[PDB]
């Protein structure tokens, strides 16, 4: 089964889908 | 300077491991003298600044007015100088909080950060400088005025 | 450590019980972490005779003027059970000054 | 599997449904990872019941933790990973116990009180 | 074991989805520093 | 003269202790005194008639 | 009175584990050994629970001859010999060698200058019938309290072997016996080890930091006093946390021969080494080139509110004039030199008073409000 | 007649904090004076030492 | 002093002002052995690394390359030339030879401080750039 990523690694992904682009 | 603080770090260690100086003999003498002393001069006890103090603002106005003659004459200003009189000014916006951290401080804080020390020269002696922490500064001056 | 589990399943039945949560931190809580006890019990606003608890708690730590304080106020309608006065009366006569 | 020592473990089932609970209670800030917290938490008798892990492995460091929930009449059950547990409690380092605390009016209640169901039919 | 990439979305290996996390997310920019 | 060939090859290359933020300082930046203080200065030096 | 008969039965099991341990002395040159070592650790924690209520009679009974001097030795065996050293006649204080060996001499100092003010009155014979007895008993429950301990340390080589080598079975002794057993702090979190034995000394004059404030056994141990006084705090906690983790395991008996102590040991090594590691090489930046002519800026909101921070306020403004041929006044005394020029000048300017502008208000930083709000 | 002008030499150095707080207590309640002796007991930090 | 690279004839110092155009050259004329000349080669060691984005600094040996003393008067104990571009950079200073620094002094900051306006004076296209501190005392009172 998934694992669930911290609020922390939320952010820093989003972080990254945004600069992306 | 680094040959004075070197000395002075000398001295403090000495005291440390050698205990006081005074004699428990001298101290009581002293202490007897000066408890003789008051109650001869029938002189009451200075009480803790209460909750509700009349001249409470009063002494506060006073205090960081003195704190801002240090800035009065100014015409640019570093960054701990910028804090500082931001402190002193949310301060005079807000006297009722302020004072009321300044209470819980006289009660409850025993634990201070370092304060800062460098020489000016009067090229004679060496007068020392002592930087205090911006937001301490301001319950010292209030506590002194009181 | 039986009776440990029969307090800690009495607590755990109506949290809110005045004389279970009084006599917990007395009785079952060693005087090592009784204050931390004392405020548990404390949580529940409603002081029948927990007030009285806290008093026996500063009592044993040896805080006259803390129990004074504490016996005068569970003394009060708080606390206004004849229990409380009994033990306002002793801590009095077994007070420092007695004055 | 791993550890015999593994009283309460709990299946990969109603595994999902315990890191649901321990996800939707961190964003409801309503648990205490660590052991020490969860000890804390069933001393204070706040705890309503603490889940760990099986891959410690000194597990005597953790098995402290069933003593002190049967003492206090709570529910207690293991899992199979330490990483997924401290991953689901919130924290990306491996957390080998967490504990989920009481709320007044609490909209986890019904949830927390069907974990607490399950795990009390699996003792055996 | 095999759990499931919160990223991706594959199967991958329980023992290194740790360290899969720390680096899978690694923030591209931070290769030219 | 009595040391080691390699302990002069194990010498340890010393560094800086202070940190970046105490080395190298983002650069302060100077800003004017408020004007507040030219106001009060000027209210300090006028006086009452009673 | 009725604490000296209560001490009894406790006297009796104190007798009788002593027989136990003479005899340990001799059967280790069915009644197990470990047993041995259970019931003599109950015995040393009702002789402490003894010891409290003895101290706190000594201290209601002695209040009436000096009631400060408990607000000012905090320590309770440390009140007990004092109230039995100084006596009704509190002039036995000066160059007095008996006080040095129990306070600091700034304690001493502290309750010398109390004793010169005191407003408690002698004691009767009677009084001294009560609080010497009680003294005397105190003295012997310590004397047992150490007969055990110095026992109880040589058998945690075999009770708890992996707490006993990461601390030191003395410490351990001493961190073991005061939380009511290996059972009792296995279910206590490490926090609360850091507190085994935490005196609350009373700081004489100083500030908290001086007199080791939140400090215990752990923080005592021969491992973290090995370390500067800088690290000892985190070093105390992570010596405090491999010490429970090595409890649990010995709680319930596993690895005896240590190894998981012996993990634990290298781990709080590997910690104590690389907190102690010489910083690494930080390179020297140069200063940066002098700037060529021109470069494209950004404008907006942001640039608005600098050039709205930075720009010439009309208050500033007005200061700068400094008018001509019109002497006035050196205002400012104490710095002549700073004449505000037009600024309320009646030589030119606006009918009206210069109004004071807002955005040039002093403003504090971000973190440092957030530090406002977490000290309130 | 005779005249004195002299000066406490070491005035400020020569000052126990604790003998400080006993004589504060004097004339302050306890906790003004024991906020004194600890704000004089405090780390002096120069540029680096 | 023995720290900073040095030049030993007469074609290395001048490819060193040649091998450059982006900084400036900053040349120590002297005998690093002189009590001034080595006053002054351990403030340029402080700040060889500080203005490397655009100085660099060489020390010459007039006894080493007698190849330069008659044509730039080296006979003061210490002379510092600055070089831009294959281009002597004169500088105006207290005193009134403007071509050389030839004493040695004592502040690591005054001497970054002169490298700089240097470097900000020759990047215009100058010859002669104006220092900001006056060397026609020695403020000494």
């Amino acid at each position: 089964l998934g694992v669930y990523l911290t609020k922390k690694e939320q952010k820093k992904l989003r972080r990254q889908t945004r600069r992306e682009a | 300077t680094r040959l004075y603080l070197k000395a002075e770090q000398e001295r403090q260690h000495n005291y440390l491991k050698d205990g006081p100086y005074i004699t428990a003999e001298e101290a009581v003498a002293v202490y007897t003298t000066t408890v003789h002393w008051l109650e001869s001069r029938r002189f009451s006890p200075i009480p803790f600044p209460p909750l509700s103090y009349k001249h409470d603002t009063k002494l506060l106005i006073l205090a960081l007015e003195r704190l801002k003659e240090a800035y009065s004459v100014k015409s640019r200003l570093n960054q701990s100088q910028r804090e500082e009189l931001g402190l002193i000014e949310q301060a005079y916006d807000n006297p009722h909080e302020a004072l009321s951290r300044i209470k819980r401080h006289l009660l409850t804080q025993r634990a201070f950060k370092e304060v800062g020390i460098e020489f000016m020269d009067l090229y004679s002696h060496l007068v020392p400088v002592y930087d205090v922490e911006p937001l301490e500064k301001i319950t010292d001056a209030y506590l002194d005025q009181y | 450590n039986i009776a440990n589990t029969l307090m800690a399943k009495a607590l755990q039945e109506c949290p809110n019980s005045g004389i279970l949560w009084s006599e917990a931190i007395f009785l079952e809580a060693r005087p090592q972490r009784r204050t931390k006890s004392v405020d548990a019990l404390k949580k529940c606003e409603h002081d029948p005779h927990v007030l009285l608890a806290v008093a026996k708690l500063f009592w044993s730590q040896r805080k006259i003027t803390k129990a004074r304080e504490w016996f005068h106020r569970t003394v009060k309608i708080d606390s206004d059970l004849g229990d409380a006065w009994a033990f306002f009366y002793k801590f009095e006569l077994q007070h420092g000054t007695e004055e | 599997d791993v550890n015999p020592k593994a009283y309460p473990l709990a299946d990969a089932h109603l595994t999902k449904k315990l890191l649901d609970l321990v996800q939707q209670s961190c964003n409801y800030k309503q648990l205490r990872k660590g052991a020490n917290e969860a000890t804390k938490t069933l001393n204070r008798g706040i705890s309503e019941f603490i889940v760990m892990a099986a891959d410690a492995e000194p597990l005597e460091i953790i098995l402290h933790l069933p003593l002190l929930c049967e003492d206090k009449n709570v529910p207690y059950v293991f899992v199979r990973s330490k990483q997924a547990l401290g991953r689901a409690c919130g924290v990306s380092r491996p957390v080998i116990a967490c504990s989920v605390t009481i709320k007044e009016g609490s909209q986890l209640k019904q949830q927390i009180q069907s974990i607490q169901q399950s795990i009390e039919r699996l003792l055996v | 074991e095999y759990l499931v990439s919160p990223i991706t979305g594959e199967k991958i290996p329980a023992s290194k989805m740790q360290e899969h996390m720390r680096i899978g997310l690694l923030d591209p920019r931070w290769l030219e520093q | 003269a009595e040391v080691t060939e390699e302990e002069w090859l194990s010498i340890p290359e010393v560094g800086d202790a202070r940190n970046k933020r105490q080395r190298n300082p983002r650069y302060e930046k100077l800003t004017p005194v408020p004007d507040s203080f030219f106001a009060k200065h000027l209210q300090t030096g006028e006086n009452h008639t009673s | 009175a009725k604490l000296w008969d209560s001490k009894m039965f406790a006297e009796i099991m104190m007798k009788i584990e002593e027989y136990i341990s003479k005899q340990a002395k001799a059967s280790e040159v069915a009644a197990p050994e470990y047993r041995v070592i259970v019931d003599a650790n109950n015995l040393t924690v009702e002789i402490e629970n003894e010891l409290n209520i003895i101290h706190k009679f000594i201290r209601d009974k002695y209040s009436k001859r000096f009631p400060e001097l408990e607000s000012l030795v905090p320590n309770a065996l440390d009140y007990i010999r004092t109230v039995k050293e100084l006596g009704n006649s509190l002039d036995k204080c000066k160059n007095n060698e008996n006080l040095q060996q129990i306070l600091t001499n700034a304690t001493i100092m502290v309750v010398s200058v109390t004793a010169s003010t005191t407003q408690g009155q002698q004691l009767s014979e009677e009084e001294l019938e009560r609080l010497e007895e009680a003294c005397d008993m105190a003295l012997e429950l310590n004397a047992s309290k150490h007969r055990i301990y110095e026992y109880v340390e040589s058998r945690m080589s075999f009770i708890a072997p992996n707490l006993s080598i990461i601390i030191g079975a003395s410490t351990a002794a001493k961190i073991m016996g005061v939380a009511g057993g290996l059972t009792n702090l296995s279910k206590m979190p490490a926090c609360n080890i850091m507190l085994l034995g935490a005196q609350r000394k009373t700081l004489s004059g100083f500030s908290s930091t001086s007199v080791l404030p939140h400090t215990g056994y752990i923080y005592h141990s021969d491992i973290v006093q090995s370390l500067p006084p800088d690290l000892r705090r985190k070093a105390a906690r992570l010596v405090a946390a491999k010490c429970t983790l090595a409890a649990r395991v010995d709680s319930f008996h596993e690895s005896t021969e240590g190894k998981v102590g012996y993990e634990l040991k290298d781990e709080i090594e590997r910690k104590f080494d690389k907190w102690q590691e010489p910083p690494p090489v930080k390179q020297v930046k140069p200063l940066p080139a002098p700037l060529d002519g021109q470069r494209k800026k950004r404008g907006g909101r942001r640039y608005r509110k600098m050039k709205e921070r930075l720009g010439l306020t009309e208050i500033r403004k007005q200061a700068n004039r400094m008018s001509f041929g019109e002497i006035e006044e050196d205002a400012y005394q104490e710095d002549l030199g700073f004449s505000l020029g037009h600024l309320g000048k009646s030589g030119s300017g606006r009918v009206r008073q210069t109004q004071v502008n807002e955005a040039t208000k002093a403003r504090i930083s971000k973190t440092l409000q957030r530090t406002l709000q977490k000290q309130s | 007649n005779v005249m004195l002008e002299s000066r406490f030499e070491k005035m400020y150095e020569k000052i126990d904090l604790t003998l400080l707080n006993r004589l504060l207590r004097l004339i302050v309640d306890h906790n003004i004076a024991d906020y004194m002796t600890a704000k004089n007991n405090v780390v002096i930090n120069y540029k680096d030492m | 002093s023995y720290m900073l690279p040095h030049l030993h004839n007469g074609w290395q110092v001048d490819q060193a002002i040649l091998s450059e155009e982006d900084r400036v050259v900053v040349i120590r004329f002297g005998h690093d052995w002189d009590p001034t000349c080595m006053k002054m080669d351990e403030v340029l060691y402080s700040i060889a690394e500080k203005v490397k984005n655009f100085a660099v600094i060489y020390l010459v040996d007039i006894t080493e390359v007698p190849d330069f003393n008659k044509m730039y008067e080296l006979y003061d104990p210490c002379t510092v030339m600055f070089f831009f571009r294959n281009k002597h950079i004169m500088i105006d200073l207290g005193t009134g030879n403007n071509n050389k620094i030839n004493w040695a002094m004592e502040d690591k900051q005054e001497m970054v401080d002169i490298i700089e306006t240097v470097y900000r004076g020759a990047r215009k296209g100058r010859g002669l750039v104006v220092s900001p501190k006056d060397y026609s005392t020695k403020y000494r009172y």
